[PDB]
C-alpha cells in the first residue's frame, strides 16, 4: 500500500518531506511514460463551488489523462441548492455515494477539511478553500522548481508582490522550509508584507531570509523568482500606483540573472511580468502550468492506486 | 476547603467537588461543559468567601467522577480550581487542571469565514502554550488565534 | 427550605427562596432570567429528593428579595415553585408565582419574518390564557402563537 | 427484445407492475456485477433545462458507469436560445440527430411528453417536468423499499410533510398502489393535504389508508417513513412556524420503531429529519441516494439494449 | 388636543370606533374644503423600504396637497445601507432628527412598531408592514364604504378572494366588527379560508359571517362586495386554473345586485374583476382609489396638527 | 458680498479658518431662528451619482427647510446615460442651465472639481468625491465639536478606527490643524495607520499627535472621540477577527472619560460602537447626525444668498 493511498490531500502540512518526493517522483515518471488507462472506470466528481476555470481544466484534463470519467459543476449559485436548504455536510454525504474521488474548491476555509469527515471512505482533494490552502498548486510549484533546478534543498528563492494575503506564497514557503539550505528574499510593499507567522516559523527552523527593497539588489543572488499579482483592490488606486511601479518585472531586469534563474507565477500575470519577459529562457510560468497536468496526475494516481511500476 | 461553622458546608459522601473557582466562572462552567445535564444531586455554591480569592465558586456533584480529561478542559477558565475527588466522606485525593493540547466543542473559531460556522461539526482546537498567551489553531480554517480572542465576549 | 439530612448543612441570610421548582428548570431560570450575575452569595440545589414530588431544583438567593413582578415571570418555567422571603433565618413571607400579562425579553417570536429578530429590541408578548393553555402575542409582528411553540425558542 | 426496449420512460403510469420489477430486477443485478462497457460508444444528451445538480450528477454518473459519453447543459437561461426564437420542438428535433438517448428535465409539465413526439426514434427519459412526473426518482424509491424490506406488496408506508404539492409522493403512492396489501398513513398539516385524486383512486382500488395527527400514533405501525420537506414558501413565516414543530423527526421519536423500520427522504432534508437521526440504522436517505446510481443505470441499460445476461 | 395628535398610526386594532370616526369625519370635511397650506413648512420623509408606487404616489400626493415638503426613498435597488449591517433602529434614529414625521412601508412585520421606539417623538405611520398591517388602506376603505351608505353598521359586506393571506380583508373585518350589526359573508377556496383567529374574535363579538362557496350565494343580499386577489405562488397553477373563474366577478353576475351595491378592491385586479364591471355603476375601485388621498390627508392633518378647526 | 457667496464648496483644504468660522457661526444662528423661505423660488438639483441615502435626505432636508425646490437623481440603477458615452462634463453643462445650484456626490475623485469647469457660474458643492473629499461632513463635524466645547482649539481629539483610508479623519485632521493647540491621538492598526502626508503637514504646523495602540491609552485625556469604521475587504477576515474588538468601543470603557467627552462617528457604526454607549451621555452621533442639517443649511444659505442678514 503506497503511503498516499486512500489519503485525502487536504493541506500542505499533513504532507511530510518523503511525502512530497513520492508525489514529485511520480509525476516525473508520468511525464515520461504516461498511463492512459491507469484510472479507468473511475468516476471523479469535480465539485467547484467557487468558480476556477483554469484550475478546473487542469484538474479534469488530469483525470482524463489517466482514464477517469468526470462529473461536476461550478458555483453553488450555479448549483441546485445552497442557502435554500442543502448543507455541505449533506451534499458530500450524497455525492460520496456515486464517485470514487471528490476534488472540490471552495469560497470558505475548511470545506475541504470538513468534507473529509463526511465523504465517508472517499478521498477528498482540495482544489481551493478560502484564504486557507491549495495543495495541488504548491505540490506543482515544487515539482517545477525541482525540474528546472534539479533540487529542492539549498536554493535562492525570492518571493515578490502581495506576500501578505498571498495564499500561494504561504503554501510554497512552508513546503520549501521542509527542505534545507534555502534562503528567502522578500521584496513586497510595506503594506503587502509577508505575515509574521511564516516569519516566526522561518526562524523556529532557523532558515535564512531577509527583506529587500527591490529585485535590483537580488536579481543574480536568486535562482527562482516566484512572482505574485499585487492588487489595486488590496490597495487604493492612488496607493496602488505609487508602489506598483516598484514591482513590475521587465525583461531588462532579468538583465544579468544566472543561466539557471527562472521566473514563476501562479497566473494570471497582468502588469508584473511584462510581455518582453516571455522571450527569455528565464521565463517559465507557462512551462510551470503544463506541469500541473502531471502534478495533479500524480496525486489522483497515487490516492486511488496501491501499487505502481512508477 | 472552607469551614463556615455557622452555616457549615454540607458533605457529600462521594462524587466530585470543584472548589476554588474565581467568581462568575462557576456558572459559565455549568453551561460550557453541561454539568446540570444529569439527574444527579448537584450543589452550586456561588460567590463564596475565601480570603485567598474573595469570592469562590464551588461545585459539588454526587457520585460523579470526572476523568483526567474534563479536569484538563477547565484549564481555559477555572485554572486555580481544584478537583478533589471524594469517596466515603474523605477525599480519595486532589486533582489540578493540566493545560491540554486540544479543546473540542466548546469554542468558536473567530474566523467569520470558518466553515465550522454553518455546519454540524464541533469546534476543535489544537492548543499550544506560548510566551504571554495560549494560542489555538482551528481544525478547519486552520488559523491560529489567542485564547484572549477566541474565548472573549 | 434546608435539604437537611444528617450532617451540617448551610443556609443563607436575608434572601428569597425558591423550592419545589420542577426539576431541570432551575438552571434555565438561573441562566435565562440572569439572577446569577451578582456579588451576593447564591446557593443552588439541583435534583433534590422530593420523594413523592420526585426531584426539585432550588435557589437560595441570599441578601436579595424578588419583586412580586419577577416572581410572576417564573410561571412557565417553574409555576408551582415557591419563593419564600426569609428575613432573620425565617420565612417572613411564603410567596407563590401567579401568571402575569406580559413576558419580557426571555422569549423568542417564532416568526422568522419578524423584526424582533434582527434588532436592538426586547421581546415582549401578551399572555392570553385560554382554557388554561397559553397563547403569546408578539408586540412587534402582531402574530400570536401558543406558549409551547415559543418555549422551544 | 426486452419490454422496456426503445421505450421512452416518460411517466409512472405507462409503467405496469411487471415493468417495475424488470427495472428493479436489473439494478439489483448491476449493483452486484456491474457492466462498465455495456453502453460504450453511446453518447447521451443530458439536457437540464431546469437546474438540478443532484439529479444531474446521479444521471450522468449513471451513464458513465455503463460506458456512455455524455453531453448536455443546464438552464435555457444558460443555453443559447429559448424565448429568443428556438422552440422545444425544434431543439429536440436537432439534438435528436447526434445522441442516442435524451434525458431531460423541465420547468414545464409535459416537455418530456412532447419531446417524445419530436425526438424521432430516440428514447426520452424524464428527469423532471414541472408539477407533473419524475420517473427515475420513484423507480428508485421503490427499489430502495424493495432492498431494505425485501418486498413491495403488503407494507406500512407512511408519508409525511407536504403531501399536497408533493411531486414525489404522488408518484410513489401510485406505484405502491400497483402492488397489494399496502396501507398508507398520512400525517401532514391540514393545508398541505394529500390531494383528493390519489385518495379517490386509493379507494377505487380499495387500498387501506388513513389520516393521522402525528407520527406518534404510528411510529411502530410503520415500516417505511417517506419524509418530505414542508415549505415556509408554501406557508407564511408565522403559519410555517405553528405547524413545522408538528413535523420534525428527532432521533428520539424513532424511539421504538421496528427493527426493519426505515426513514426515507428525496433530499434536501433541512429541518425535518434532524441530524441525531443519521446515527440510527433506521436512517437510510443517503443509502437511498447511492441507489439511484443503480436505479437509473438499469433504465438506460434497458432502454438501449435488447438482450442482457442480467 | 385632538385625540390623534402626535399619535402613531400603526395598527388598525389600535384605533377605536371613536377614532376611526374622527378621521372619517375629518377626511370627509377635507374632501370638500381644502387647506393647501395646512402642513406648510412641515417636512415628511417617505420611507418605502418596499416600494408600492401607487401607495407612495398617494401618501406623496396627500403630502403635496397641504403644501408639505417631502424627502425620502423607495425600493432599495439592491444594497442600500440601512439594510445589511445597518439596523432600521439606527436608521429611524437618524431620520427622526431631520424630519417632522415619517410614513414608511416595510418587508418585515412590526417594523413600524419598532420604528416607534427610536422615532424619538416624531410621528410614524405604518403604510405596509409585512403580512401584518396596513391601516391607511382600511381608512380609505371605510371612508369609501361610508360614502356609499352613510353608516358603518347594518352592513352585509361580501369579502371574496384570498381571505386567508390578504392583509386587508382581516383588518377591514376587524374595523367593521367595531360598528354594529355587521354581517360578513366569506367567499373563499377551501385552500384559502379565513384565518380563524379573525373568526373567533368575530364570534366573540357575536357577529354574523355566513361562509360561501359562490358569489351568487349572496349576490342579492349585498352592499360592499370587497374583492381581493388570489396569488399563483400560494397555489399550484393547475389548482389556480382549477378554480380560476370560481371567484372572478363578471358584470353579468351584477344583474342580481342591489341599487347601492358597490364593488371594492384595494387594487390591482386583473383576472378577478372584468371590464364590463368597470363600466357598471357598482364599480367603485378607482373611486376608493382616489378617496384614499383624503383618508390619507386627514391622518396626516390630525397628527401634525394640534386643533382641527376645519 | 459674504465671503462664500457664489463660491464653490469642493475641498476642505479650500476653506480657511476664517471661512469655516462663518459657516460655523451661521449654521449656529440658523439652528435657532429659521428662515423657511430664504431660498424660496430657488431650485437645486441633487446629483447623487453614487447614492448615499442619508446624505441625500440631509441635503434634501436642508433644501426643503428654506423652502427650496428640488430636482435630481441618485444611484444610476445600471446604465443611465451620462455614464458610459456621455461625459460628466457635457452632463454638468446641461444642468447648469436649468438649475440654480448643484450638490453632487460621485465615484471618481475630482469629479466636483471638473464640474466646476462646465458648471458655468452655477454653484456646485461636492458631497462625496472618491476617496478625496467630503467637506459637508467635516462642517457638521466641527459644528458639533464646537457645540460641545465652545472652541476649535486646546483640543485633544481621539481619532480611532481605519485612519488610513477613511476619508473623513484626514480632513477633520486638516480642519482641526487650522485652529490652535490641537492634540491628536491616533488609535490604529499597524495595517491602517495614518496616511503620513497628513502627518507631515501636521508636523509642519508642529502639532501634537501621539500614536496609540489602545483607546484606554488616552481614554482619560480626551474630549472628541471620533470613531470611524474599519472595512472587511481591506483586511482578511481572520485578520478582521484578529483585531475585531481591538478598536470596538464599549460603554464600560467610558467609565474613564471626561464629563464633556463626546463620542462622534459619521455613521453608520455597527460592530464598533456598542448600544450601552448609545445611552451614555457621551453618545452624540445621532446628534452630529442631525446637526449636519444645519451645517448643510448654512452652506446653502451663504452660497445662494448675497448678504447674510440673519
Ligand atoms: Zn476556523
Ligand atoms: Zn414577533
Amino acid at each position: 500500500a503506497n503511503p498516499l493511498y486512500q489519503k485525502h490531500i487536504i493541506s500542505i502540512n499533513d504532507l511530510s518531506r518523503d511525502d512530497l518526493n513520492l508525489v514529485l517522483a511520480t509525476a516525473a515518471k508520468l511525464k515520461a511514460n504516461p498511463q492512459p488507462e491507469l484510472l479507468k472506470h473511475k468516476v471523479i466528481a469535480s465539485c467547484f463551488f467557487e468558480a476556477s476555470t483554469r484550475t478546473r481544466l487542469s484538474f479534469e484534463t488530469s483525470m482524463h489523462r489517466l482514464g477517469a470519467s468526470v462529473v461536476g459543476f461550478s458555483d453553488s449559485a450555479n448549483t441546485s441548492l445552497g442557502k435554500k436548504g442543502e448543507t455541505l455536510a449533506d451534499t458530500i454525504s450524497v455525492i460520496s455515494t456515486y464517485v470514487d474521488a471528490i476534488v472540490m474548491r471552495h469560497p470558505q476555509e475548511g470545506a475541504a477539511r470538513l468534507a473529509t469527515e463526511f465523504s465517508g471512505n472517499v478521498p477528498v482533494l482540495n482544489a481551493g478553500d478560502g484564504s486557507n490552502q491549495h495543495p495541488t498548486q504548491t505540490l506543482l510549484d515544487l515539482f517545477t522548481i525541482q525540474e528546472t533546478q534539479g533540487r529542492l534543498d539549498n536554493l535562492h528563492v525570492a518571493m515578490v508582490g502581495d506576500l501578505k494575503y498571498g495564499r500561494t506564497v504561504h503554501s510554497l514557503t512552508q513546503a520549501l522550509a521542509k527542505f534545507d539550505g534555502n534562503r528567502f528574499y522578500f521584496i513586497a510593499p510595506d503594506a503587502l508584507a509577508m505575515p509574521q507567522y511564516i516569519l516566526d516559523m522561518l526562524d523556529e527552523k532557523g532558515i535564512a531570509w531577509s527583506l529587500h527593497s527591490s529585485i535590483e539588489e537580488v536579481m543574480a543572488e536568486v535562482d527562482i523568482l516566484y512572482m505574485t499579482r499585487v492588487q489595486k483592490e488590496r490597495l487604493d488606486p492612488s496607493e496602488y500606483a505609487n508602489v506598483k511601479a516598484q514591482f513590475v518585472l521587465r525583461a531588462s531586469d532579468l538583465h544579468n540573472a544566472k543561466a539557471n534563474m527562472k521566473v514563476l507565477h501562479p497566473l494570471p500575470r497582468v502588469d508584473e511580468i511584462a510581455t518582453d519577459v516571455d522571450k527569455t529562457p528565464h521565463a517559465w510560468y507557462f512551462q510551470q502550468a503544463g506541469n500541473g497536468i502531471f502534478a495533479r496526475q500524480a496525486l489522483l494516481a497515487l490516492v486511488l492506486n496501491r501499487d505502481l511500476v512508477l | 476547603m472552607t469551614h463556615d461553622n455557622k452555616l457549615q458546608v454540607e458533605a457529600i459522601k462521594r462524587g466530585t467537588v470543584i472548589a476554588h473557582i474565581p467568581a462568575q466562572i462557576g456558572f459559565k462552567l455549568l453551561s460550557l461543559f453541561k454539568l446540570t445535564e444529569t439527574d444527579q444531586r448537584i450543589t452550586i455554591g456561588l460567590n463564596l468567601p475565601s480570603g485567598e480569592m474573595g469570592r469562590k465558586d464551588l461545585i459539588k456533584i454526587e457520585n460523579t467522577f470526572l476523568s483526567e480529561d474534563q479536569v484538563d478542559q477547565l484549564a481555559l477558565y477555572a485554572p486555580q480550581a481544584t478537583v478533589n475527588r471524594i469517596d466515603n466522606y474523605e477525599v480519595v485525593g486532589k486533582s489540578r487542571p493540566s493545560l491540554p493540547e486540544r479543546i473540542d466543542n466548546v469554542l468558536v473559531c473567530p474566523n467569520s469565514n470558518c466553515i465550522s460556522h454553518a455546519e454540524p461539526v464541533s469546534s476543535s482546537f489544537a492548543v499550544r502554550k506560548r510566551a504571554n498567551d495560549i494560542a489555538l489553531k482551528c481544525k478547519y480554517c486552520e488559523k491560529e488565534f489567542s485564547h484572549n480572542v477566541v474565548l472573549a465576549n
